């Protein structure tokens, strides 16, 4: 209940601050493609794919508690190396360049 | 495409299929389809044109929808049995959803509309993969879940595909669309016999793949995508016209050629189960396919169509395309009937 | 068997009360203050209780 | 599997997650572990055609543990009857 | 009782933000051989109040979609306050078992306020500026998440108060100063602070404005509080919790003041150059250090406890 | 009552789905999916899925849906059409909204309902597990097991993500 | 070898960030196999008792199984205390 | 001079001291003068709920010792 | 320094976990009776 | 079944009907596809959590990861379509009619 109360308070207050911010006494009586750039799209997609790999690494602090450490360490490094290979491929294919 | 990347993408297409075929867990089956679909899109797009982009998008939407329905069937199956083992499903609603999902992936009627359009819009080599290798993974799942499949649903899908495939091919002059509708009809034979003898499904699938690969390879050797273009073959590679004639008659199911064998054995298995009306209806309906196979033979081999003057320039250069395995594939496509009892290896 | 578990525990705590009531009370009050009830925050008091039970029991 | 490579090589690629009564981290059992175990052991090795008929009792019990339909229905009945009697003042519940 | 506690967090956060604007102006001023605000109240102590009143009685000067024009500042300010509720100082308002993940999850939502306000700007050029800002923010989210995971492999859990225990004997900045360096820079880039203040840079080449400003400056304080806990752990004495709060406040103030110090010291990055700093420099090192910090506890037998 | 919190969240879940499924401007459709994602996390949280719930926020909302909105602003819609101004969208939205309310009314009135299939209506709390006193999170133990039991899952998943990078660079090079 | 050192000096001059990344990543892969302490990580994890140690029914032929926690038989953690 | 920057820093520091100091004192007030009980895992929640029943007043932070034996 | 402290933290966790193991039989004995008492109480009301 | 399954199953059906009844924007149909995934994630998580199927706790994450990768591919196709015609309208993807 406490977290729900905290969230409701934070955003309820934010709503109220926006309210009075827009309405105070004034005292007066009188879908195309946005110049599409492919490079910014690939940044977003690259972030997504790296974000999914981060999702796979987040369990690592718990995984280190296993007795199967031989398997666990090998798979942890394997995942990170494959992430590095992804970066290396994008790098060498000019995917990190902002010219042209 | 970089040649090394093309190899790795081809291997990923194969790996996704292999994962589906070796998995005992439903999640891994789903992963195999996801990986396979991811790797095939780049070879649909490789020639970079609006038609190839439309085909890749139409393909993506169909396969993604089918994979969502498959995951639904898996999750419903988990709820009602508490396990993921790849086998019979434990809930009739799950069975219908998986059957419909796999029918969509195979392009069976009435989920067939994408097959002619996607095949037309991609290169011949990509269409070769689409209409042969891609049938392996869904058919291997159907091989394992068939005990729980609704008999009326599967036989209705089969009958519709044989009719739609047969009728759809009659109106085609594009070779890729002829192969697409031919593929739809042949899928119907494969699923019609599956409830009775899955072994005969495997036999039909293997032979279909062999003849389909032969035809695509022969189209690729001459860069022919239309009937009229194929009609110039006699004035360039006369041997090729004879091979095309023999292969088409085999795909028509004419004895004594290899393509008679799957239809012959499916009719046997269905009659052993007192199914007489259905096999007879299927065999007569397959005459539609024979008609538009015969039409191609008339314009390719049994008559000489008009030529062009610039064709003479082609007489001075040899075929340099790989035509890999073509001599073996054509002989298997036509001359295998005397070895029919060898089907027991598939048992 | 569950009832015997209860009887053994009650007799266990009756022996602490008889002999080491005061050192034990200081010890578990020290534990009770911590939000995680940590042993490592109470080593002095644990030592007094440990020495009392060893001496008298 | 269509090709049972796992059994041929003895490698466990995905069998470990197929059923809930398999080995779990820190021996954490599933809620229906005993029902799954009984059903699996009843049906083992006889084939699904036979098991559908001969292991129906174990499977019906297992499905009850999984989705708890009969239990919820029975509770629905007792609660519905209790509301009726209280609405008629014929029943007072204890503390 | 709990509602009082929430307000004893919300109100001081907004007051701290107000007076950070004064501290920033005066610290920058003295580094520039001048004074900064010193007329509006003694030593400028009423300057934030005058600025706040002024902005709120200013004319509130068409949106392309009213719902998103109002959503963007509510999201920004609401999310910013939410990031504070799991912070242990030393006791959190909400004690989350996965508090670190919660902060990571909530911070990833903050980019929607940028996106929504760009959509509501009704201007092609403001939408493009918003998309450039979003690309920067998500780029530096990558290293922040990986750096955080690397540190937690020494702490053992996603609970923020466990970082206190992990640093009972020693600050984590000593075993992890290479990560501390990239973490600190990543926070600057994440908050669009100089030399990564490209939204205000590239742009020039009332109440609603104030609300976005409060959200950003609350995030700046919060990020430096997070940095203090992550790398400069203060010792907690359960019988004298105020001792922790004093020491931990001083560290957070100094870290915040170093944000101002850095603004005063360097020119701005080009957009492509700050992208290369991330994708070609920080990310390679972060990946290598993530592998290293996975291996290190195992190879030293220094794996922390799960609990 | 708070005892029906999961059901109430599930009701909101459906309305958000009717929101974007009637397909207004993709700007608003994206908003409807974000609200459903947050509500979907809340449902998962109340079943003990703390880590799973936060992954929806971190990955589904903070990653995938951010990229969806980024792409929408860049290649689909830059200015949203007024919500429900289209007749089909308004009709589809109203049609789905009424179906949900009729479902919710009956299940709450009778504490059960048959919408094609039979659903109990006593509250999802009734099926919960009655014994739990372990010193760990079972969800965390299961997820952590990916690195000990799920070697094969890691290999195929990691490979697919690498091919995702390779494939997308091929697709977009044109 | 000399060609190896010349290559390393070149990258050290032009790309020290990448050189450091690869060196750190190489140490992470290699050092666990060379470390005498890696074996204790396995032992400490196994020694942490998450669930209850269910006792065995005594059949009279288990001289290696302790009867009481403070009896000498059974695993000892003395190696862990001194660590 | 630079030390005229301090008054603004002092106000900021007092504003950031209040949340932590308020939470700690509110916890003691609400939990019988002790730290608020942490229950991140089912075992700790089980003990806290058992404490509530044993307390006799429905307060998990009211402790009973050997006086109840 | 981190290796030494984390090793001590592992020893402190084991001691905490062993305290739980000592108490588990008593808690299990109580949980059984509480569950059976509740089921028995639910049974009296069903009969009525 | 439990009461929650009604609405979660309904949500999938709503998004499935949304996906099968296209309008104009291809993006709108992609959102329905990701809505389907979301309802699948929630239903799978609920089943796995409630049954205490410990090792299956990772399955919703795998589903999320692969489905996000599929969505990334779909978004790439959408931008390529948008580059060709200037909109993501599905009525433009009708060349293969003939
Ligand atoms: C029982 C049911 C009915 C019978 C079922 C039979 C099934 C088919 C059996 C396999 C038949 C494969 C073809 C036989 C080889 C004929 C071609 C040949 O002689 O190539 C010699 C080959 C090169 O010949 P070539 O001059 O390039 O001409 C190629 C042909 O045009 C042909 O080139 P290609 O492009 O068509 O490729 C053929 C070959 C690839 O080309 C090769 O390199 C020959 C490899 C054939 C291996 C046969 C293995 C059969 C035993 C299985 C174990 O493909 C393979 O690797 C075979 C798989 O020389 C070798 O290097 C020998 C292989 C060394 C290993
Ligand atoms: C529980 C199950 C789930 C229930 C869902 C609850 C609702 C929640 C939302 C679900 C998503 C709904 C998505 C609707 C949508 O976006 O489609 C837009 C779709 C096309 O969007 P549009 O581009 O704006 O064009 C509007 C018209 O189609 C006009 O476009 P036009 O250019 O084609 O104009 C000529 C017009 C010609 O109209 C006619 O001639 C039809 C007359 C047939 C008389 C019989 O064309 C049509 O009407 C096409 C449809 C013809 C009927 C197809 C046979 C069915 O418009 C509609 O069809 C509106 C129908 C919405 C009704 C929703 C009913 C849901 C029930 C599903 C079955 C479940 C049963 C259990
Ligand atoms: C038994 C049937 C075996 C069939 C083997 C057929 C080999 C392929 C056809 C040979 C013709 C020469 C050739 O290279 O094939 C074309 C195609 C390569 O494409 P291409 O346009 O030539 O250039 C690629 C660079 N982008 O080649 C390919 O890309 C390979 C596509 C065919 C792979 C699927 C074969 C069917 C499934 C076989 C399983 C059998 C059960
Ligand atoms: C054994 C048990 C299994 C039994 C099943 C039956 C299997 C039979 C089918 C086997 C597979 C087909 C193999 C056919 C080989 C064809 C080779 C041939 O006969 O020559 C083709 C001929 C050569 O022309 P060219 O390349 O230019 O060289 C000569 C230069 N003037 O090119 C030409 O001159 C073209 C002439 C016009 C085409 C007339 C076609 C009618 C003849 C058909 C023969 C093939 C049979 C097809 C039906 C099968
Ligand atoms: C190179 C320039 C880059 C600029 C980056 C900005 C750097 C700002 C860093 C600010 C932090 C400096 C430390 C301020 C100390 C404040 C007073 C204090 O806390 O003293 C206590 C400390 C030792 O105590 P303690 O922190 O509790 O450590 C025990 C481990 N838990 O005593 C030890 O000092
Ligand atoms: C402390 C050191 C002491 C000295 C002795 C140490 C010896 C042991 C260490 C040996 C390691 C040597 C490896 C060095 C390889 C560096 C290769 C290189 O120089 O690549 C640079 C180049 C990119 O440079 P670019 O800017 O695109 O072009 C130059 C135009 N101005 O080419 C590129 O495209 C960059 C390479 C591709 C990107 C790969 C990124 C690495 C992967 C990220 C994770 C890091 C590794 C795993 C973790
Ligand atoms: C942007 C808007 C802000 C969205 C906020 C998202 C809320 C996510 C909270 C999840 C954090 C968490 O895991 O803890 C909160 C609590 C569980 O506490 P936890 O410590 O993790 O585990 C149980 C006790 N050991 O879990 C709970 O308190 C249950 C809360 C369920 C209701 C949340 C519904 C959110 C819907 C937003 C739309
Ligand atoms: C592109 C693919 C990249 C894949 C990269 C994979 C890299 C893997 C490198 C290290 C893998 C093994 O790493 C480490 O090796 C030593 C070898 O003594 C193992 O052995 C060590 O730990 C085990 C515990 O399991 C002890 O029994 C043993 O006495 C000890 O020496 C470790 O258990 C293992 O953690
Ligand atoms: C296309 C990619 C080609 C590369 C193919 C690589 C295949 C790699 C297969 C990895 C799995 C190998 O086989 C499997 O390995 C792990 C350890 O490693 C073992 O798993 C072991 O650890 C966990 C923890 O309990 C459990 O699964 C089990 O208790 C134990 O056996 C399996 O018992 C073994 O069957
Ligand atoms: C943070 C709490 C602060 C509490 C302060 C409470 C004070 C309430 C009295 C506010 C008086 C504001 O005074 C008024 O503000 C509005 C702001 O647009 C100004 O502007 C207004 O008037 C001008 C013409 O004069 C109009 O063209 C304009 O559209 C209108 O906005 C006025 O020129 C100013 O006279
Ligand atoms: C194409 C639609 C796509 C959207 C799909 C929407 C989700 C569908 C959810 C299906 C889950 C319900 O599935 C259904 O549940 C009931 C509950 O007992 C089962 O049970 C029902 O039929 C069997 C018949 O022997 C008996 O149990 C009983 O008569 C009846 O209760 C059904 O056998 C099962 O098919
Ligand atoms: N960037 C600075 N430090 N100076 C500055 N002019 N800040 C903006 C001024 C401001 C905005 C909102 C509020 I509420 C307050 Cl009180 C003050």
């Amino acid at each position: 209940m406490n977290l729900m109360l905290a969230l409701l308070t934070n955003f309820t207050l934010a709503t109220l601050l926006v309210i009075i911010a827009f309405w105070l006494p004034q005292l007066n009586v009188y879908s195309a493609r946005l110049p599409f750039s492919m490079k910014f799209f690939l940044v977003a997609i690259t972030f997504l794919l790296f974000d999914l790999e981060i999702a796979l690494l987040l369990p690592l602090p718990w995984a280190s508690q296993t007795a199967n450490l031989n398997t666990m360490l090998t798979m942890a490094l394997f995942l990170i190396i494959l992430l590095a290979v992804s970066l290396a491929y994008e790098w060498t294919q000019k995917g990190l360049e902002w010219t042209e | 495409m970089n040649p090394i990347i093309f190899i790795i993408i081809l291997l990923t297409i194969m790996l996704g299929t292999i994962i589906v075929m070796i998995s005992s867990h439903w999640l891994l089956v789903w992963i195999g389809f996801e990986m396979n679909m991811l790797a095939i899109i780049p070879i649909m797009m490789k020639n970079h044109n609006p038609r190839a982009t439309e085909a890749s998008t139409k393909y993506f939407l169909t396969q993604s929808t089918a994979s969502m329905l498959l995951m639904m069937a898996v999750i419903i199956n988990l709820m009602f049995s508490g396990q993921w083992t790849v086998m019979k499903l434990f809930n009739p609603m799950a069975s219908m959803l998986m059957t419909m999902a796999l029918a969509m992936k195979l392009g069976m009627a009435p989920f067939h509309f994408w097959v002619p359009e996607v095949t037309q819009g991609i290169p011949l080599s990509s269409g070769l993969i689409l209409l042969t290798w891609q049938k392996l993974a869904p058919m291997s799942v159907l091989y394992q879940i068939f005990p729980s499949i609704n008999l009326n649903l599967i036989l209705t899908l089969s009958v519709l595909s044989i009719l739609i495939g047969g009728w759809g091919g009659l109106n085609q002059t594009q070779l890729r669309k002829i192969m697409a509708y031919s593929s739809i009809a042949h899928m119907g034979w494969m699923t019609a016999v599956l409830p009775y003898n899955p072994t005969m499904t495997l036999l039909n699938l293997i032979i279909y793949i062999i003849m389909t690969s032969t035809m695509f390879t022969m189209f690729m050797a001459n860069s022919t995508t239309t009937t009229l273009s194929l009609s110039h073959t006699w004035n360039k590679t006369p041997i090729m016209t004879v091979l095309i004639l023999a292969t088409l008659l085999s795909m028509g199911g004419l004895p004594p050629l290899s393509g008679f064998m799957p239809k012959w054995m499916i009719i046997q298995e269905m009659t052993k189960n007192n199914s007489i009306i259905l096999p007879t209806f299927m065999a007569i309906t397959a005459l539609l396919n024979l008609y538009f196979y015969m039409r191609l033979t008339y314009s390719t081999t049994l008559t000489m169509f008009p030529s062009t003057n610039n064709m003479k320039m082609k007489w001075q250069f040899p075929l340099m395309k790989k035509m890999t395995f073509l001599p073996t594939m054509v002989v298997l496509s036509t001359m295998m009937l005397p070895l029919t009892p060898m089907l027991s290896v598939l048992e | 068997e569950g009832k015997l578990v209860n009887q053994c525990a009650l007799e266990f705590f009756r022996q602490i009360k008889r002999h080491c009531a005061e050192p034990f009370t200081e010890y578990w009050t020290c534990i009770d203050y911590s939000g995680l009830q940590l042993f490592r925050r109470c080593r002095k008091q644990q030592a007094q209780f440990d020495e009392c039970v060893l001496d008298k029991l | 599997p269509f090709f049972d490579v796992q059994k041929r090589l003895g490698v466990d690629l995905d069998r470990w997650m197929t059923i809930q009564s398999a080995e779990q981290p820190h021996k954490i059992p599933s809620r229906c572990h005993a029902f799954e175990k009984e059903w699996i052991e009843c049906a083992h090795g006889i084939g699904s055609i036979r098991a559908e008929k001969e292991c129906k009792i174990e499977f019906e019990d297992f499905r009850e543990c999984l989705l708890r339909q009969k239990t919820m229905k029975r509770l629905h009945a007792i609660r519905r009857q209790r509301e009726k009697l209280i609405k008629e003042g014929k029943y007072t519940p204890p503390p | 009782m709990f509602m009082i506690n929430i307000l004893m967090l919300i109100i001081p956060i907004l007051l701290a933000v107000a007076f950070l604007t004064l501290v920033e102006r005066k610290v920058l001023g003295y580094m520039q051989l001048r004074k900064g605000p010193n007329v509006v109240g003694p030593y400028g102590l009423l300057q934030p109040i005058a600025d706040a009143i002024k902005l709120f009685i200013k004319e509130p000067l068409a949106t392309s979609s009213a719902s998103m024009f109002i959503l963007a500042p509510i999201m920004a300010l609401g999310l910013a306050l939410t990031m504070w509720i799991p912070l242990p100082m030393p006791y959190p308002l909400i004690n989350m078992n996965l508090g670190v993940l919660f902060m990571l999850a909530m911070s990833s939502l903050a980019v929607y306020s940028i996106l929504w306000s760009g959509w509501a700007s009704n201007s092609k050029y403001a939408l493009i500026g918003a998309l450039r800002a979003v690309a920067q923010t998500i780029s530096y989210e990558v290293t922040l998440a990986i750096i955080l995971l690397s540190v937690l492999l020494m702490s053992g859990s996603f609970t923020l108060s466990t970082l206190i225990t992990t640093q009972e004997q020693m600050w984590l900045i000593l075993p992890a100063w290479p990560l501390a360096m990239m973490w600190f820079i990543s926070t600057l880039a994440e908050t669009n602070r100089a030399p990564f203040d490209l939204t205000e840079g590239e742009s020039e080449l009332a109440g609603p404005f104030a609300l976005f400003f409060m959200a950003e400056y609350a995030n700046i304080i919060m990020m430096n509080i997070f940095t203090a806990i992550l790398f400069l752990g203060t010792s907690h004495n359960p019988h004298m919790p105020e001792l922790y709060t004093i020491n931990f406040t001083i560290k957070s103030l100094l870290l915040t003041m170093s944000f101002l110090w850095i603004r005063a010291s360097y020119p701005r990055f080009r957009y492509d150059q700050l992208m290369h700093l991330l994708w070609k420099n920080f990310l390679p090192l972060t990946l290598a250090l993530c592998m290293w910090h996975v291996s290190l506890p195992i190879l030293t037998s220094g794996i922390p406890p799960q609990t | 009552m708070m005892l029906y919190i999961v059901f109430i969240l599930s009701v909101i879940f459906v309305m958000g789905f009717v929101g974007f499924s009637s397909k207004p401007s993709p700007i608003y459709g994206g908003l409807g999916l974000i609200v459903s994602g947050g509500v979907g996390c809340g449902i998962v949280l109340n079943f003990g899925g703390s880590f799973l719930g936060l992954m929806v926020f971190l990955i589904y909302l903070g990653g995938m849906m951010v990229v969806f909105g980024y792409t929408t602003a860049m290649a689909t819609e830059q200015y949203p059409e007024i919500w429900l101004s289209n007749k089909a969208v308004l009709g589809a939205f109203v049609t789905g909204l009424l179906m949900e309310f009729f479902m919710v009314y009956y299940v709450l009135k009778d504490k059960e309902v048959e919408v094609v299939f039979e659903f109990n209506g006593l509250g999802d709390w009734v099926i919960y597990d009655t014994g739990d006193s372990g010193f760990f999170s079972e969800e965390a133990m299961g997820i952590a097991a990916l690195y000990s039991y799920g070697t094969w899952l890691v290999i195929v998943t990691g490979w697919s993500l690498l091919i995702g990078v390779v494939v997308i660079m091929e697709i977009t090079r044109g | 070898a000399e060609r190896v050192a010349a290559f390393l000096k070149n990258v050290w001059a032009k790309e020290p960030v990448l050189v450091a990344s690869f060196a750190i990543a190489g140490l992470a892969v290699i050092l666990p196999t060379l470390s005498p302490y890696t074996k204790y990580s396995l032992m400490i994890n196994r020694a942490t008792p998450y669930n209850y140690p269910v006792p065995l029914r005594d059949d009279g032929n288990m001289p290696d199984v302790p009867s009481h926690p403070q009896d000498p038989q059974g695993p000892s953690l003395e190696w862990l205390k001194r660590l | 001079m630079w030390f005229e920057v301090l008054p603004g820093i002092a106000v900021m520091g007092v504003c950031l001291f209040i949340p932590g100091m308020a939470t700690a004192r509110i916890h003691r007030f609400s939990n019988g003068g002790k730290e608020k009980r942490v229950a991140h895992y089912p075992y700790q929640w089980y003990l806290m709920e058992r404490d509530r029943r044993v307390s006799g007043v429905n307060r998990s932070y009211v402790s009973k010792g050997l006086e109840n034996i | 320094s981190m290796m030494k402290w984390n090793r001590e933290r592992r020893r402190l966790q084991i001691e905490d976990f062993e305290a739980r193991i000592a108490l588990m039989p008593l808690l299990q004995a109580e949980k059984d009776r509480r569950v059976l008492q509740m089921l028995r109480e639910n049974l009296e009301e069903e009969a009525t | 079944m439990s009461m929650v399954y009604m609405n979660i199953m309904m949500a999938f059906t709503v998004s499935l009907v949304g996906l099968l009844m296209y309008r104009s924007h291809l993006m709108s149909s992609l959102l329905c596809l990701e809505g389907m995934m979301l309802s699948l994630f929630v239903m799978a998580a609920l089943t796995i959590l409630n049954s205490h199927f410990t090792l299956a706790s990772m399955m919703p994450i795998i589903l999320l990861v692969f489905a996000a990768c599929e969505a990334a591919l779909g978004l790439s196709l959408l931008v390529m379509v948008s580059n060709t015609y200037g909109t993501d309208y599905v009525q433009n993807l009708n060349l293969l009619q003939c």
